[PDB]
């Protein structure tokens, strides 16, 4: 299910003719990149999991704060 | 071995270099630091050989260290170099922007005489400029650690584009959680409101990182930054309150007079 | 018509996003802001439809307003548009970093009704970071164009990274022909020492446009500035001149002391 | 033929990190693998191919950021 989004998203992204086209019609695109209508709605609703990963902002907050805090 | 640093931007695969992208190819091992999984399995169809270096974040049931974070992550990278390694580190934006582990595996393979590089990559100041039509170099620009900027005394010129980055963790400490992030904020609009109005128009500035997502540029009056909704990628954008003045004492130096500039 | 400007990097042919790479390829025009002929033949073999926005400068001695040039640059741009092409606006760097062509396009496209973006790209900023093994986080980061910093008045915070961009033409007016250069750098070097003492390192850097260079990193004191031989690309990077210190009352505000901190 | 040989070179080494990693190496040797003359091998190693005519529109972008916040 995401595998399929993942490579029609890493396309998307790379390519300006296929960025353009599926402005033009997103859901018929999706549908000729051999997308499903679970993965179409869950994109055009904006309803899909984002798959964020642990960011390191507290990690590198707190090295600047111990660096410039040792004098 | 040899050692290079890469950014892969902030969007999904259309926002790196095509050096950087050239750079990761041909790796013999990559260790990866990227924001979410669809970038994640982008990378690893470039190269399959890739460490995710973010293990070494602490875990469920640990507390750990920036200091020992980074070393163990510095460690790690180092040790695929001291093997012979072709190594490439894949961070997102810019490897060396905001960010202290690519610059500090540099520094370490060139002090034990390995070649070791940094590729510039985009990063999510280039990223806002773009979103939001406002050159930098216009009426100048300033970037500042959110945190850096309540702990430490950094005086902003008004009459800039100024950036707090990490914003949504603005004043955190283990000691400062009797306060909430909305007191903390409550406390840095406070602070910048000594040189910008509580109605001074600011934005919320969250880049893209799919291409069927529109970035979040939120415009907002300074006084509602406590209530606002922020992510670890949130990017605060405070623009000029006050209009560029001509400096009468170096025009008069160079011999010029205000009414001769255009 | 459409509009999309992007950004080369400032590397020949490497430096480009893969995705800006990619308009390029696809559109029916592109309008070339590019500094070398280096760069105009990777483009042309990119996309033959190249015209040359370099015409629109001042050709016949140097009396034309700079509103002028970009108002003619913007207006050659929109006529491909307007004609209903997939126009692409080809600029070295990013498009939209101490630059106003693209944002001023973009601008008028859009108060036309067409479809206009920026492609963020690899700026000079960006170069130095990597270049430099810097980051702007560390102490915080600044930039300014050295004229604007002269003419009109910006307060440096002396304990971030300061960037004078266009160094070369520090003070450059017609009022100001018959100055050496050195007499406008002098000036200059006197404006900075406020902040900055006499023997302050600086240093003079210069990103490399071809893979055959290494880039110019050049350490001098702070009161050599105006001997210096500069370039058009020259950029001034003023490292700190001060330590960070303890904001006392924000710190106390937060119920945390200088001691917490590490 | 010379500048054509050069352009489509640097091109290539710009783009490709593995032949970067080889010029590096042996710079001369790359360039003669490549079918690139003595003239050209010269016009590199310690010659030209910088300070050659380039135009970045510094003067236009400072002026312009002068009057337009010359409020006259
Ligand atoms: N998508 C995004 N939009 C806006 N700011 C972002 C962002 N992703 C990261 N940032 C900024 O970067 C901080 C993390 S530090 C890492 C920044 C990264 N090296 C870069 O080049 O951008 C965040 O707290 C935020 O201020
Ligand atoms: N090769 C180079 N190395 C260092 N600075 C450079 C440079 N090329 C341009 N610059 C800087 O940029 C100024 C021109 S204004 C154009 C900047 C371009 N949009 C960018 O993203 O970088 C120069 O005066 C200098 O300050």
């Amino acid at each position: 299910h995401m595998s399929g989004l993942s490579d029609f998203f890493t396309q998307l992204g790379q390519d300006a003719q296929l960025m353009e086209d599926y402005k033009q019609n997103p859901e018929a695109v999706m549908r000729a990149h051999g997308l499903t209508d679970e993965q179409i709605n869950a994109v055009m609703t904006g309803d899909m999991e984002k798959l964020k990963t642990l960011s390191g902002d507290s990690s590198y907050q707190s090295y600047l704060v111990i660096s410039h805090g040792n004098g | 071995g040899s050692l290079v640093c890469v950014g892969t931007g902030l969007q999904l695969a259309g926002q790196i270099s095509v050096l950087s992208r050239s750079y990761i190819e041909h790796a013999d091992i990559v260790f990866s630091l990227l924001p979410d999984g669809f970038s994640q399995r982008w990378l690893t169809k470039l190269n399959p050989n890739v460490i995710n270096l973010q293990q070494f974040y602490a875990q469920n049931g640990e507390v750990k260290n920036a200091r020992d974070t980074y070393e163990q992550m510095v460690n790690a990278i180092l040790d695929a170099v001291r093997a012979g390694k072709k190594t490439v580190c894949a961070l997102y934006g810019h490897p060396g922007v905001f960010a202290c582990v690519s610059h500090m595996a540099i520094t370490r393979a060139k002090a034990e005489g390995f070649s070791a590089k940094m590729e510039p990559g985009i990063s999510a100041e280039a990223c806002l400029w773009a979103d939001l039509g406002i050159d930098p170099g216009n009426s100048g620009h300033q970037s500042f650690e959110a945190s850096q900027f309540m702990f430490f005394n950094h005086v902003p010129d008004p009459t800039t584009h100024l950036l707090l980055w990490q914003i949504a963790i603005a004043g955190e400490h283990t000691l400062t959680q009797f306060h909430t992030s909305s007191d903390r904020l409550q406390i840095l609009v406070e602070q910048l409101n000594q040189w910008y109005p509580l109605d001074h128009e600011v934005v919320i500035y969250e880049a893209a990182n799919l291409p069927i997502q529109a970035p979040r540029i939120e415009r907002l009056p300074l006084a509602n930054l406590p209530q606002a909704h922020l992510m670890p990628i949130s990017t605060l954008l405070i623009p000029p309150a006050k209009k560029l003045e001509y400096n009468y004492a170096i025009l008069a130096k160079l011999g010029i007079g205000p009414e001769d500039l255009g």
